[PDB]
């Protein structure tokens, strides 16, 4: 918060 | 552990902010420069100064875009909130 | 009142720091904090790491300046990677 403007190896199955 | 961790649930929370803008119009799967803009300014409002200035939006999505489709998909989103979390992170060491 | 995006920006921050503060550099991820974290926190996404060779080959993978070590950028886009593939079951 200042703030920055702008500009600037294996997956389960899971259900 | 066995509990969604911290880390597990953010990455849900990032997926879930992508679809719920990238739905609102045109391609579900990617965020077009309104989709992107309404994005910023209603999620990203502590972090990011607000965009009215439309080329501002042309600016961010031309940084972010790399497959030059002209829209934002998730594979980008991530790119631009890797970056937007490193800059308040350089501000915190 | 911080957004869940910018919530859960800052979870990164802090389960990065969490993690790479427990043994060495305290502001990056040797190989042992990396198979930590990953069997830690991420046990739904990612198979458990067992082997020496899959961390070191996810290290590798990771450490494109070329320190043994993972740092916070290096640590974001690892997450980019992760949470884009779990993006596609879903
Ligand atoms: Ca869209
Ligand atoms: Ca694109
Ligand atoms: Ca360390
Ligand atoms: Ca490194």
């Amino acid at each position: 918060g200042a703030m920055a403007a702008t500009y600037s190896r294996r997956v389960r199955k899971l259900p | 552990g066995s509990h969604m961790s911290e880390l597990e649930k953010a990455m849900v929370a990032l997926i879930d902010v992508f679809h719920q803008y990238s739905g609102r119009e045109g391609d579900k799967h990617k965020l077009k420069k309104s989709e992107l803009k309404e994005l910023i300014n209603n999620e990203l409002s502590h972090f990011l100064e607000e965009i009215k200035e439309q080329e501002v939006v042309d600016k961010v999505m031309e940084t972010l875009d790399n497959d030059g489709d002209g829209e934002c998909d998730f594979q980008e989103f991530m790119a631009f909130v890797a970056m937007v979390t490193t800059a308040c992170h350089e501000f915190f060491e």
